[PDB]
């Protein structure tokens, strides 16, 4: 939902 | 090592407009999403401002007390971040950070500004020893903490230098030593220092997400003796 990029 | 450098603090009027820069370097800035957070004596940290990717079409958020005064935007192709603040209040004086990645492992080192609902709830203080376990606490006032709220915790040393050791609930940030952990306890976000050591005195905040806006903790003061 927020940037869960990692 | 990556580099946030923020730009264009000061002492304005109330009703004065101020625009904040952030250039950022070591890591693709264009795929992360990036933050304004604000940093003051009487409010704490609060989040202010968020800014999504071009394949988003550069979607925003606010905090409710910016909204409509405040405007943040981005160039990628300078890597910099920007906040534009209109109709200053006396509440906007404070530290104002750029940060983002999984989701807050880097800050910038802050540009102060000078003008002149969910509680999350933390310990106040703990007082540990090195070597030992200590376990710092996150609780929300709606319910229970779960993985959809993505409880990160930064850590706050001299002089008002943050960085971030643990996003997504339980996965550290690069570099961050292995002694950090984040973890989901009765209800309640949770970080782990297991064997503190001396430098690890500092003060600890959570943030946890709630749809489309994070909420920080008052932050721990975590002293270690001995
Ligand atoms: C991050 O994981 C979340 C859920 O926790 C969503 O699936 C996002 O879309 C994920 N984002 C990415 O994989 C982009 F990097």
């Amino acid at each position: 939902a927020p940037d869960t990029r990692p | 090592q990556v580099q946030l450098q923020e730009s264009g603090g000061g002492l304005v009027q109330p009703g004065g407009s101020m625009k904040l820069s952030c250039v950022a370097s070591g890591f693709t800035f264009s795929n992360y999403w990036m933050n304004w957070v604000r940093q003051s004596p009487e409010k704490g940290l609060e989040w202010v401002a968020e800014i999504r990717l071009k394949s988003n079409n550069y979607a925003t958020h606010y905090a409710e007390s910016v909204k409509g005064r405040f405007t943040i935007s981005r160039d990628d192709s300078k890597s910099s971040v920007y906040l534009q603040m209109n109709n200053l209040r006396a509440e906007d004086t404070g530290i104002y950070y750029c940060t983002g990645v999984g989701q807050f492992a880097y800050w910038g080192q802050g540009t102060t500004v000078t003008v002149s609902d969910i509680v999350v709830t933390q310990e106040s203080a703990l007082t540990t020893s090195p070597g030992e376990t200590v376990t710092l606490t996150c609780r929300s006032s709606t319910g229970a903490v779960t993985t959809s709220n993505y409880a990160n915790w930064v850590q706050e040393k001299p002089d008002h230098l943050f960085t971030g050791l643990i996003g997504g609930t339980n996965n550290r940030a690069p570099g961050v030593p292995a002694r950090f952990s984040g973890s989901l306890i009765g209800d309640k976000a949770a970080l782990t220092i297991t064997g503190a050591q001396t430098e690890d005195e500092a003060i600890y905040f959570c943030a946890l997400w709630y749809s489309n806006h994070w909420v920080f903790g008052g932050g721990t003061k975590l002293t270690v003796l001995g």
